[PDB]
């Protein structure tokens, strides 16, 4: 598990950002600071389901183990997801947003596969989950997850 | 006999490997 120096420094700053007060906490008052100036305007209640969900020893705040290990989790995720995000953008050929079953059957010939039309649409009704006859990025990502 | 299907996910992996 990687943790430079920079990367902790990073992690502190970004927690920094959170713990006005620099007690070493982050309260859901704190967190409602943040999340207005990001142009936001969460109740309390949906304060505490953001403070629950990362405070790992239930106390009530978060600390910056907990913060860290949230954060470093989000980061993973978010890779992956830009990861799948690029793949689908360069499968999209047309830049339309859906991958029809010539963008699917022309990605196959580029990768060394040659497929008949009757094999990419059975490839494309297999993700379609909407019917349209194409497949979008949502239904992609289902495939990948 | 039968053609062997592809998977999305095999083919978003063989993307991946393809990739400096
Ligand atoms: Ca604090
Ligand atoms: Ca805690
Ligand atoms: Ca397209
Ligand atoms: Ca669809």
């Amino acid at each position: 598990d990687q943790l430079t120096e920079e990367q902790i420094a990073e992690f502190k700053e970004a927690f920094s950002l959170f713990d006005k007060d620099g007690d070493g906490t982050i309260t859901t008052k704190e967190l409602g600071t943040v999340m207005r100036s990001l142009g936001q305007n969460p109740t309390e209640a949906e304060l505490q389901d953001m403070i629950n969900e990362v405070d790992a020893d239930g106390n009530g705040t978060i600390d910056f183990p907990e913060f860290l290990t949230m954060m470093a989790r989000k980061m993973k995720d978010t890779d992956s997801e830009e990861e799948i995000r690029e793949a689908f953008r360069v499968f999209d050929k047309d830049g339309n947003g859906y991958i029809s079953a010539a963008e699917l059957r022309h990605v196959m010939t580029n990768l060394g596969e040659k497929l008949t039309d009757e094999e990419v649409d059975e490839m494309i009704r297999e993700a379609d989950i909407d019917g349209d006859g194409q497949v979008n990025y949502e239904e992609f990502v289902q495939m990948m997850t | 006999h039968s053609m062997q299907a592809l998977s999305w996910r095999k083919l978003y992996l063989s993307r991946a490997k393809l990739k400096a």
